[PDB]
């Protein structure tokens, strides 16, 4: 079996991408944020505190299949400070035709203020390694851990687009979606993340510097968070650039042609086009823009978010000994 | 309007 779905930016800043999922019998279609930096399938539901609800809600009582994982509960916190918890049901879930039975669907009783204000995101689909699932007392396999045994190939692919639709493939590798070949690189699961190590970086037409950079592929993260020295090296080529404490990071004139960024993958090189990095005006009408690359020093973990991921065709190979593929497009 | 997903 295989599944294919379209993935859409929730705005003109690619702040995030939503992907329709069909939960329960009959189908209840929800827009979910596929988040590889985590491992939980949770959704706004009839159980969610009303006043916290502004989103398409999941009603398990309208599902014939939906069961109640008795005595089970989940709570989770994210980098941005957001959070949510509630209880768990087992129900049928289908993503781009791919149908999985008995997939644990976490029902939100409560959701932090951030989500509630997020109208376009009905919930998230965790695609990290199961060990990071928050359900208690027994953890629940992700959508991907559950589909593996029925997939043609234990791989899923994220082909995110720059200010345009992209795609999530499950079980197969579309050789038409990318160019050249795919270079695979080790993945450490010690943290339960898709954690690999980049062989280095370059700024524009400058020299590639071999320097180890341990980070994670997190589609559920908007920007590119790298060590400080690296980041600064980049903006140092950008004249109007400067670090802004009030805005919270590196800004630069919206009229500056930004240099491309290159991160090594094995002996391979993925080039992030300058344009991608020019994230967007700090506010509508401003002539000051916000950079897509920022220091990871605050998060305490290097993260290749959508600014990097969307510049390549990525392969999350869920075989016994996982690997992360990377190819240009 | 950056997004930042477990801790």
């Amino acid at each position: 079996s295989t599944g294919s779905a379209t993935t859409t930016p929730i705005d003109s800043l690619d702040d995030a991408y939503i992907t329709p999922v069909q939960i329960g019998t009959p189908a209840q279609t929800l827009n979910l944020d596929f988040d590889t930096g985590s491992s939980d399938l949770w959704v706004f539901s009839s159980e969610t505190t009303a006043s916290e609800v502004x989103q398409t809600i999941y009603t398990p009582s309208k599902s014939t299949t939906a069961k109640l994982l008795s005595g089970a509960t989940w709570s989770i916190s994210y980098g941005d400070g957001s959070s949510s918890s509630g209880d768990v049901y087992t129900d049928t879930v289908s993503v781009g035709g791919l149908t999985v039975t008995g997939q644990a669907v976490e029902s939100a009783k409560k959701v932090s203020s951030s989500f509630t204000e997020d109208s376009t995101i009905d919930g998230l689909l965790g695609l990290a390694f199961s060990t990071l699932n928050t359900v208690s007392p027994t953890q629940q396999k992700t959508f991907f851990d559950n589909a593996k045994a029925s997939l043609d190939s234990p791989v899923f692919t994220a082909d995110l687009g720059y200010h345009a639709p992209g795609t999530y493939n499950f079980g197969f590798i579309d050789t038409t979606a990318y160019t050249g070949s795919i270079t695979y690189t080790a993945v450490s699961t010690k943290q339960g993340f898709w954690e690999w190590t980049s062989t280095g970086y370059a700024v524009g037409s400058g020299t590639f510097k071999s320097t180890s950079i341990d980070g994670i592929a997190d589609t559920g993260t908007t920007l590119l968070y790298l060590p400080a020295t690296v980041v600064s090296a980049y903006w140092a080529q950008v004249s109007g650039a400067k670090s802004s404490s009030s805005v919270g990071g590196y800004v630069f004139p919206c009229s500056a042609t930004l240099p491309s960024f290159t991160f090594g993958v094995g002996s391979a090189r993925i080039v992030i086009p300058g344009d991608y990095i020019d994230f967007g005006p700090i506010s509508t009408g401003s002539s000051s823009c916000f950079g897509g690359i920022q220091s990871s020093a605050g998060i305490g973990i290097n993260i290749f978010g959508d600014v990097a991921l969307k510049a390549a065709f990525v392969v999350f190979n869920g075989a016994t000994t996982p690997t992360l593929g990377f190819a240009s497009k | 309007h950056p997004f930042h997903x477990i801790h």
